[PDB]
């Protein structure tokens, strides 16, 4: 229960949105995360180039 | 309309510690219980420093 309900958040966090065909034949989807939506204000702050 | 996935688990870590055996001990000899002292009991003062 407890690694079902971390991976629901972590999904929710950082996953990417797809649709692919799965094994059996049936379409296999995958949901986009939170950072998937946010692309105007990022920042990485640090010392280094970039 | 996938089947169900596999399953996997997880075990705990030990730890361990062992016991100590502390002595201490004090000695006199009989005359010496027996003189009188300014300081007072030698046999008492003793004990109070072990």
């Amino acid at each position: 229960m407890f690694d079902y309900y971390r991976d629901v958040e972590m999904a929710f966090i950082y996953g990417r949105k797809s649709e692919t065909v799965g094994e059996n034949g049936k379409p296999e989807r995958t949901t986009g995360g939170l950072l998937n939506f946010i692309t105007t204000n990022r920042t990485q702050f640090g010392t280094g180039a970039g | 309309g996938s089947l169900a996935p596999k399953s996997a688990t997880r075990n705990p870590v030990k730890l361990n510690n062992f016991c100590q055996i502390f002595k201490k001990s004090y000695e006199i000899t009989k005359t010496a219980d027996a003189t009188k002292a300014r300081t007072g009991s030698a046999l008492a003062n003793d004990k109070k420093r072990r």
